[PDB]
RNA sequence: CAGAGGUGAAAUUCUUAGACCGCACCAAGACGAACUACAGCGAAGGCAUUCUUCAAGGAUACCUUCCUCAAUCAAGAACCAAAGUGUGGAGAUCGAAGAUGAUUAGAAACCAUUGUAGUCCACACUGCAAACGAUGACACCCAUGAAUUGGGGAUAUCUU
């Protein structure tokens, strides 16, 4: 009913935008454009308990459920945007990167060219915390 | 009782009045920049369990075309470096030991 | 119009050939920010902070 | 080795390496040369030396002498 | 001999006003009846006549500019801007 | 700068005048051979002077300074708008 | 349902680049006072430079171009370019420690408007023969080479028209010239232009627009399954 | 379109009146990542984007000039991180005081969400620091091996 006038055997591209925090973890397929989304899932959305949200079986939870509603859609190839929160704070990507990202191609998707979005200062303001630090 | 010659830092006796402090990478805390310890790491993306199952589902990527990585600069203040193992308290004949390139 | 963008002015006319009704106590002025030559208007920085 | 150095009559060879004021006398390093009118020139010179043309080009240390005039260093 | 310690022209006050309201407008005071320079000719002959007006004992020429001094420092920075727009 | 440089010369070698009716007077005769003004002079009094110089193809040199500056240059302690030099002495000019 | 109101639609690229039809997208129906191609005009599409001119090698894929839509013709959008950037992990792999890193930026216009903002960056190398531990960079040869990139790029990119600026970056001559140039003053391990930007552009015109995009392949996306 | 945030775990807090997330923009105020080093400049305090501009400072080179004009100091003078004070601006970020959640026998603290004065600029004060090399200034002699920054002298490599 839905998707594209194209042959049963052609390829068409979206962009699956991953941002994985240390306290959650989010799917979201939008176009070429990013004017327009099709699904967003999030870890949070799969378990009950606020600990687990960004754990790496809740990021794999999500890419399942955005695969098996896409293929709708008619999209079936996405380019791969990955960040991690950046700017003054930690650029190190959370637990459930690696995960989403290995679910979606075991679920049918093909992958197309990744790349690393994660925001950068040049030169920033000041960060959360005193001069001192965190002192846990 | 001094304990280093160089007093912990790269700062000679007659060369700079003061160095800018920096926030560090993990509680953030101020350490000048010629104190903190200082580490360039280069990441894979993904592990090699995942690498080759993303790899057989692309196009892209394959034995000719290797996948990107991430690259970062990390300054730790002193009391993070030593919980994260990024060094160690040596015996004091080792202190003195000093390495210039990555090994 | 005729007055490049981020000038200082004084007596301005808030409607053509009003002769002059805005920033006119002492030491006052309005700052030009734009133009736009489609509407043909000006956008000013009064003294009190608006814009107009 | 095997030769005695003579802090009064130094060895031509250490001598002629020393910092022109921490020679046993200390002496000049520069000297004149004369250029073809025909006229002398200083081998550091730092102001404008006229023929009809400037012929050496200031530098921080040698002068610079230009092409196409011949030039010979003067005794003494 | 030296009349007074500190307040110079605001002696004519007695003791009255407080001693910081006092000192605030002895700057101006001092100000608004100095001999400023003047551009034209080469004289320090500016003398304010009434607020914001300035009239040169030398060249009689009449200026306006400055409640109690002769150039404002904002004036100084928008004939910069004003001759800078103009060059381009 | 230069034109400091040869006024110094000028003012312990050679012969000068200092005022602009004195330079005038300099120039309706043909002794004058510099005249220079300084930035800090009237616009009516400036356009006379350039005017005579015309006529009597006098060379003349527009000062950087005001008349105070040229006063100073020339080791005075008055001001003056316009200098006359009648005769120049182991000087160019 | 959301896919009950939406219509496909084609992203075209101008002549320049062997693959014309890139990438697809969804827009709302028109309905009412709201029209579609007032929504649609003035987006902004990204794509790799490699999948664009698949007959390019290995330093295309380290690109990616951006075109932003003018008009809408039938199921097809018309684009005119707006930037270029290398990626990121390639950006990142190129600086080393015991060197100097030199940049530039520089805003030129073309001969139909179209101002641009041009950040190039540059890298100093030992030679085959030295023995340091660093080949830092004297002052004055860093002001010199910047002074001598900024007046090349000015005076190349003045006589052309947009079109044909696209080609010189895209294709990859603007830096070899700048390359060979700028070797005699500074050895230089490697220089790129990292990034591209259009900053102000003239008046719409469309018949500029036709005569860039040359034929138009013919969408069919409108027409029955 | 139903959650997001935050933690060891939670809760104060935001959200179908559309939060979080995605794309291109607009405004304002700070700050100049990676390159950045037992490197450079400065009397000390201090000083990292580019272009234009103003006055300085040190080193080197010299068969230029001069001829004891010097070293160090009570009295006296100038400069001096942060916090603090006064009068005008500015107010993004962070954040003494204060508020609200937790933890705890208690917690006024450490942790979480906020937030006033401040943090930034101009002019005027204040004159204190683990203001540290915990090492006063000027001058002489003094063993060895690799380096490094700037200038100069003498004699196989790359680009043009
Ligand atoms: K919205
Ligand atoms: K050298
Ligand atoms: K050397
Ligand atoms: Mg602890
Ligand atoms: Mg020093
Ligand atoms: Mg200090
Ligand atoms: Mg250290
Ligand atoms: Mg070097
Ligand atoms: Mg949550
Ligand atoms: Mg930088
Ligand atoms: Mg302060
Ligand atoms: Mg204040
Ligand atoms: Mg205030
Ligand atoms: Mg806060
Ligand atoms: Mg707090
Ligand atoms: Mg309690
Ligand atoms: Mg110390
Ligand atoms: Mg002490
Ligand atoms: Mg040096
Ligand atoms: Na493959
Ligand atoms: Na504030
Ligand atoms: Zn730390
Ligand atoms: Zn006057």
């Amino acid at each position: 009913a839905y998707g594209p006038n194209v042959k049963k055997g052609d390829l068409v591209y979206g962009v699956v935008h991953i941002f994985a925090s240390f306290n959650d973890t989010f799917v979201h397929v939008t176009d070429m454009s990013g004017r327009e989304t099709y699904v967003k899932v999030t870890g949070g959305m799969k378990v009950k308990a606020d600990r687990d949200e960004s754990s790496p079986y809740a990021a794999m939870m999500a890419a399942q459920d955005v695969v098996a509603r896409c293929k709708e859609c008619g999209i079936n190839a996405l380019h791969v945007k990955m960040r991690a929160v950046g700017g003054v704070r930690t650029k190190s990507p959370g637990p459930g990167a690696q995960a989403a990202l290995r679910a979606l191609a075991r679920a049918g998707m093909k992958i197309g060219r990744i790349e690393d979005v994660t925001p950068i200062p040049t030169d920033s303001t000041r960060r959360k915390g005193s001069r001192r630090g965190r002192r846990l | 009782t001094t304990k280093r010659r160089n007093h912990g830092r790269s700062k000679p006796a007659h060369s700079r009045g003061r160095v800018k402090p920096i926030h560090c990478f993990n509680c953030g805390r101020l350490t000048p920049k010629d104190k903190a310890v200082g580490r360039f790491v280069v990441r894979r993306m993904l592990d090699a369990a995942s690498a080759r199952d993303v790899a057989e589902a692309s196009p892209v990527y394959g034995a000719n075309f290797p996948m990107p990585r991430l690259y970062m600069k990390q300054r730790f203040c002193i009391a993070c470096a030593i919980h994260s193992r990024t060094v160690r308290a040596r015996p004091v004949g080792n202190r003195k030991i000093r390495y210039t390139k990555k090994v | 119009g005729q007055i490049t963008e981020g000038c200082i002015v004084c007596n301005v006319e808030a409607k053509p050939g009003d002769r002059g009704t805005l920033a006119r106590a002492s030491g006052d002025y309005c700052i030009i920010i734009s133009h736009n030559h489609e509407t043909g208007r000006t956008r000013l920085k009064l003294p009190s902070g608006q814009k107009k | 080795g095997f030769f005695d150095a003579d802090l009064s009559y130094p060895t031509v060879r250490t001598e002629r390496m020393k910092h022109k004021r921490r020679r046993l006398v200390q002496g000049p390093n520069s000297y004149f040369m004369d250029v073809s009118q025909v006229t002398v020139v200083y081998s550091h010179a730092t102001t404008s030396v006229e023929c009809s043309k400037k012929l050496c080009r200031p530098t921080g240390g040698k002068a610079l002498l230009v092409e196409g005039c011949g030039y010979r260093r003067k005794p003494d | 001999a030296k009349r007074t310690v500190k307040m110079g022209v605001m002696g004519r006050y007695g003791t009255r006003y407080g001693a910081n309201p006092r000192k605030r407008a002895k700057k101006l005071e001092v100000s608004q009846h100095a001999k400023h320079f003047c551009s034209f000719c080469g004289k320090f002959a500016f003398r304010r006549k009434a607020v914001g007006i300035w009239r040169c004992d030398g060249c009689s020429k009449t200026v306006a500019g400055g409640a109690y001094t002769l150039s404002t420092p904002n004036n100084s920075t928008v004939r910069s801007t004003v001759r800078r727009l103009r060059e381009l | 700068d230069t034109i400091n440089a040869k006024l110094q010369l000028v003012m312990k070698s050679g012969k000068y005048v200092l005022g602009t009716q004195q330079a005038l007077t300099t120039l309706r005769q043909g002794r004058s051979k510099l005249v220079v003004i300084a930035n800090n002079c009237p616009p009516i009094r400036r356009a006379e002077v350039e005017y005579y110089c015309t006529l009597s193809k006098t060379p003349i040199h527009h000062y950087s300074g005001n008349n105070l500056d040229l006063g100073t240059a020339c080791g005075k302690h008055f001001r003056t708008c316009v200098l006359s030099v009648t005769n120049v002495g182991d000087s160019d000019i | 349902e959301t896919m009950a109101r939406k219509e496909w639609y084609d992203v075209v690229a101008p002549a320049n680049f062997e693959k014309r039809q890139f990438a697809k997208t969804i827009c709302n129906k028109t309905q009412g006072t709201r029209i579609a191609a007032d929504v649609l005009r003035g987006r902004v599409f990204e794509a790799n430079l490699a999948d664009l001119n698949q007959s390019a090698g290995e330093e295309e894929a380290y690109r990616k171009v951006r075109f932003t839509v003018q008009e809408v013709q039938g199921r097809n959008l018309l684009t005119q370019f707006h930037s270029m950037e290398v990626t990121t992990d390639k950006m990142a792999s190129l600086l080393r420690k015991w060197c100097t890193t030199m940049e530039t930026t520089v805003e030129v216009k073309t001969a139909d408007g179209y101002t641009m903002r041009l950040f190039v960056v540059a890298f100093t190398k030992p030679q085959a023969n030295q023995q340091s531990r660093n080949c830092y960079a004297k002052q004055r040869l860093v002001k010199w080479l910047r002074m001598r990139i900024t007046k090349m790029i000015k005076r190349r990119l003045s006589k052309v028209q947009i079109k044909e600026a696209v080609s010189l970056l895209t294709r990859n001559v603007l830096s070899d010239a700048l390359v060979r140039r700028c070797n005699p003053i500074l050895p230089l391990r490697e220089l790129r232009i990292r990034k591209v930007r259009v900053v102000r552009t003239p008046k719409f015109d469309a018949q500029a627009l036709l005569s860039a995009h040359g034929t138009i392949p013919a969408s069919v996306e409108a027409d029955q399954r």
